[PDB]
Formats: structure tokens, sequence, C-alpha cells
């Protein structure tokens, strides 16, 4: 089966295309946001600003893909 | 209401879509 080429979704390693795409931390998958564009995943508190708590909101979309 | 990474994790379904969707990118 698929396997990343990066991390080999390997939990004792870092991943910025598996797991969070600022820190590469597997740690708090319920607070990693999944944005609906890019389906990367980013820790609330490693956002810039970071936020409290994750949205309530139907999808969202990380600031890359705002482009802000 | 957002979709978390365990909320994925979670999901065979999900999580092999996911796969899928790097693996391609990464070719
Ligand atoms: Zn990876
Ligand atoms: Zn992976
Ligand atoms: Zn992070
Ligand atoms: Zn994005
Ligand atoms: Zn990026």
């Amino acid at each position: 089966g698929p396997s990343c080429k990066h991390c080999k979704d390997d939990v004792n390693r870092l991943c910025r295309v598996c797991a969070c795409h600022l820190c590469g931390g597997r740690q708090d998958p319920d607070k990693q946001l999944m944005c609906d564009e890019c389906d990367m995943a980013f820790h609330i508190y490693c956002l810039d600003p970071p936020l409290s708590s994750v949205p309530s909101e139907d999808e969202w979309y990380c600031p890359e893909c705002r482009n802000d | 209401r957002v979709r978390t990474l365990l909320s994925v994790l979670k999901d065979p379904i999900a999580k092999m879509r996911r796969l899928v969707r790097i693996e391609q990118r990464q070719k």
C-alpha cells in the first residue's frame, strides 16, 4: 500500500505532509485542522495568530490557500 | 466542526483517501 517518501508514516518521525504542516508533529491530532483545499494539517496553536479552539464551521482553509 | 487529523485517522476510508492523494503528489 502507499507509504510517505518523507516519513514512511512512521509515528516516531515528524512529517509536515502527513502531520502538522508547521511543526511536523503528530501530537494532539484532535487539534490539527485539515485544510479543505490542500488537505494539510495545522495545529491550532501552530497557526499565527493561534486559535484557542477548533472552529465551528463547515469548512476551513489554511493561510497558504487563503493567500493570507 | 471543521475536520481534524484525528477524524481522518479514525476513519479507514478517509485515511486511505489521504494516503492515495499524498502518494500521487509525491509521484
Ligand atoms: Zn509523511
Ligand atoms: Zn502519510
Ligand atoms: Zn504544529
Ligand atoms: Zn491549504
Ligand atoms: Zn506550506
